[PDB]
């Protein structure tokens, strides 16, 4: 899209109607004239357009009225309030960005934020720059929490994410502006190798692709039109329902193979009843001829009735000879009939143990994509994120994700090795218990107007507690956290001193020889300049893996290396990194997905804030206290590093709201 | 609206292969021993009708008899008039047959004989006899 209308879309906004957040905070104008509506949304798609076009300098006001063309520029509140709205709730004025309006001296409002992850960062950010003091505990040694960059010498190498999914409406092409991000593009191109060594050829490759996509969209089908999405008072996984289809392909290539053998019996039955009527025919034939020899041989001159035998059986021996030949006819149009049959049988097999092997690969592709076994993923709602995929390449970051986080710090109070162990939130405020994690001994307590909690899900699911939480969290909050997935996802850097694989190639599969490890070191990634590649684990392989040690796993990558590219073009790596983030106590796994028995309705109570009782009964009710943020409670961009940080922007402005008033609702 | 091309999924199907735990492996192998045993039976009957073809070689060439080009003729000789009453007495009203009898008339002349003899040569009780048999 172009011109205002792709502002817009960049920021993820209908360019021609107004959201439902927008409806909240203009209820005047939605409920009012489509003149004015237009006039809204034309504020609205300029000054984004503004910020967009140089994101490197806080957008004022004036600056966007200055530059507003009337009749747009005469209603001077109507722009003040859309500018306000969208630099509240981070729709401009986010990221790293020259400050033209220097922050006010004195401060208002304090906020702890737990986490100096993306969420935590962004949030953090914001809330400054709307003018609280805001502090950030922080269990590592360093900022960006799963974007974690390894840097050693000139190697780099991302143990965490990877890449940036498109530049369509993602809100990092505004940082990739704002930040130094070596951005280069992802090729799609990615051979196979089988478990021998040696490359699956095309036409396979494309067979199996296809099927797999075939067997995903068949899996919708089930899902929807047939409504496959309970069996035996359980909900049904992607996984069961994957099995069910497989098997009633298999079921009717057998289904099919019967009717098409069972024509040919229908007509070797009709073909051994000709041949029975003409034996039969061919010995009354026989008989026949013998009496009309007989009759023949009595010579003549004969009487009438002699005359007549001779005459008859003649005429019956040709009637029967005419009998034989007709159905001789018949004879070839049926061995005919049947050898055309014979020729053509239908498939003998749906996917032969080869097919089903490279099949399990592009299984183990969607175990990574959810980082999760496909069995634990719901049929019906894994997918719910699809509708809102950016557009374009998707990239990676040559120089390291670690470089955003590390940028977003700036600037910020962060407290490392600081391990948050209790959080209390009472109606007159909040206090936040850490320790040292070098020595726990050593106690803090923070004291704040409110807590920001960016724990990874994977943390709030620990049994017992590694967060306590005073009062606890109520039910609706804990059973959303237990019904939710969070899955995992481990890498293998395997740095080189020369590069020996296809660089023109950024990315090859290598399959498994079963299907219980189809994930155990099926993808290798060319993406740096130095001579890095990255061998990823997922599915049920990565829980296993992270109980083998690493000198084991870096060899299982060696032996694959060697199988595709021979022996002796497989140096012995300089530098090794093995992750294991279900291994890690501040992540406890990768990312979030959409469990089966879950949807993507549990996101949102995710992002609910909690709200305490009072503290003398009969009080009037409090303000929100505790805060949540994190790539778990953004319903449409889970599982990301552009999804923590919306939701971190999100609770920034919500806290605003909160504690510093919303003045642009008038 | 529909499966995509080549899948086969009805609702019956489904709930066959959903039954119990093990009822996706046993409708498999249903089909899978339905099937030997029907490629045994094709074996079978193409052993029967290996003897059967074997029984017919030869054909029946030695037992074909030349054909009779013969013109026809309107003229009733009697001895073809004899050969007609024996040839009504075992065909019945199959002209065809009788023409191919007496040799030289044609099928119509037939049709028309039995109007002209009827009586001289009683080819209604000729006709009865036949139907007793």
């Amino acid at each position: 899209p172009s011109g205002v209308e792709g502002a817009a879309f960049q920021s993820r906004l209908p360019h021609d109607r107004m959201t439902s957040q927008e409806a909240a905070c203009f209820p005047d104008i939605i409920s009012g004239p489509q003149q004015t509506q237009k006039v809204f949304l034309f504020i609205r798609n300029r000054t984004l357009q503004l910020w967009l076009d140089n994101p490197k300098i806080q957008l004022t006001f004036e600056a966007t009225l200055q530059q507003l063309e009337a009749p747009y520029n005469s209603d001077t509140v109507l722009v003040h309030r859309v500018h306000s709205y969208l630099e509240r709730h981070g729709l401009i004025n986010f990221g790293i960005y020259k400050r033209i309006k220097p922050l006010p001296t004195k401060k208002t409002g304090k906020v702890i934020i737990i986490g100096s992850g993306v969420s935590g960062l962004a949030a953090a950010r914001q809330l400054q720059s709307f003018g609280m003091d805001v502090t950030l505990l922080e269990a590592r040694d360093r900022v960006g929490g799963r974007v974690a960059t390894f840097r050693k010498g000139n190697y780099v190498a991302d143990l965490g994410a990877m890449v940036v999914t498109g530049l369509g409406g993602n809100p990092m092409a505004v940082v990739s502006k704002q930040v130094n991000m070596e951005l280069a593009k992802i090729k799609q191109k990615c051979p196979l190798y089988e478990a021998n060594g040696q490359a699956v050829p095309k036409e396979k490759d494309e067979m199996v692709e296809q099927e797999f996509n075939r067997l995903l969209e068949a899996t919708s089908y089930l899902s929807h039109q047939l409504d496959f999405n309970v069996l035996n008072n359980k909900p049904v996984s992607l996984g069961q329902a994957l099995e069910v289809v497989i098997q009633l392909q298999e079921k009717h290539v057998k289904d099919e193979q019967i009717e098409h053998w069972k024509k040919i019996v229908k007509t070797q039955e009709e073909l051994k009843e000709l041949l029975n009527k003409m034996v039969n025919l061919k010995e009354k034939i026989k008989e026949l001829h013998q009496q009309y020899k007989e009759a023949s041989e009595v010579k003549p001159p004969r009487d009438i009735t002699a005359e007549f035998l001779v005459k008859s059986k003649h005429r019956d021996l040709t009637a029967l000879c005419k009998e034989y030949d007709e159905l001789a006819e018949t004879q070839g149009k049926l061995e005919e009939k049947l050898q055309e049959l014979e020729a053509n049988p239908p498939s003998d097999v749906y996917l032969s143990s080869r097919d089903r092997q490279i099949l399990d690969w592009h299984f183990a592709n969607l175990e990574f994509a959810n980082a999760t076994p496909l069995s634990t993923l719901s049929l019906k709602h894994w997918d719910q994120d699809d509708d809102f995929e950016f557009t374009g390449s998707h990239l990676t970051v040559r120089n390291g994700y670690s470089c955003v986080p590390v940028a977003l710090a700036e600037g910020l109070d962060i407290k490392l090795n600081t391990a948050v162990r209790q959080v209390r939130y009472t109606a007159s405020g909040c206090e936040v218990i850490a320790v040292n994690t070098r020595s726990t001994s050593q106690t803090f307590i923070y004291k704040c107007d409110a807590v920001l909690c960016t724990l990874p899900l994977g943390v709030l699911k620990q049994q017992p507690p590694a967060v306590q939480f005073v009062p606890p969290l109520p039910e609706w909050k804990t059973s959303a956290v237990q019904r939710m997935g969070f899955g995992n996802l481990n890498k293998v850097v395997l740095c080189f001193d020369r590069v020996f694989w296809d660089p023109s190639v950024n990315l090859f599969g290598h399959v498994g020889s079963t299907t219980a490890s189809r994930g155990e070191l099926f993808l290798f990634w060319n993406l740096y300049k130095a001579p890095i590649l990255l061998a990823l684990v997922a599915g049920e392989a990565a829980g296993i893996m992270e109980n083998i040690s690493d000198d084991v796993i870096v060899g299982r990558c060696l032996a694959i290396l060697k199988g595709i590219f021979g022996s002796s073009a497989v140096p012995q790596p300089k530098e090794t990194v093995v992750s294991r983030w279900r291994a890690d106590p501040w992540a406890r796994g990768s990312y979030s997905y959409v469990a089966a028995g879950s949807s993507g309705n549990d996101y949102d109570l995710m992002a609910q804030p909690i709200t305490p009782g009072p503290s003398i009964p009969g009080a009037p009710q409090p303000i929100p206290r505790l805060f949540f943020a994190g790539e778990h409670t953004i319903r449409n961009y889970p599982a990301t590093v552009h999804g923590a940080l919306l939701s971190g922007l999100r609770e920034a402005g919500r806290i605003a709201d909160q504690f510093l008033g919303a003045m642009y609702t008038l | 609206r529909k499966p995509p091309k080549g899948m086969f999924l009805s609702q019956e199907d489904v709930e066959a292969v959903s039954a119990n735990a093990t009822a996706a492996t046993t409708v498999l192998r249903q089909l899978d021993m339905e099937l030997v045993s029907v490629k045994r039976q094709i074996q079978n009957i193409k052993q029967t009708n290996s003897a059967l073809k074997e029984k017919l070689d030869g054909g029946i060439e030695p037992y074909r008899l030349p054909e009779v080009i013969q013109k026809c003729n309107a003229r009733w000789t009697t001895e073809e008039q004899l050969l007609a009453v024996q040839a009504i007495r075992k065909y019945g009203r199959d002209f065809q047959a009788i023409s191919d009898v007496i040799g030289n008339k044609s099928v119509v002349q037939v049709k028309n004989f039995f109007v002209n003899y009827r009586r001289r040569f009683n080819i209604d009780e000729v006709l009865q006899e036949w139907e007793a048999e």
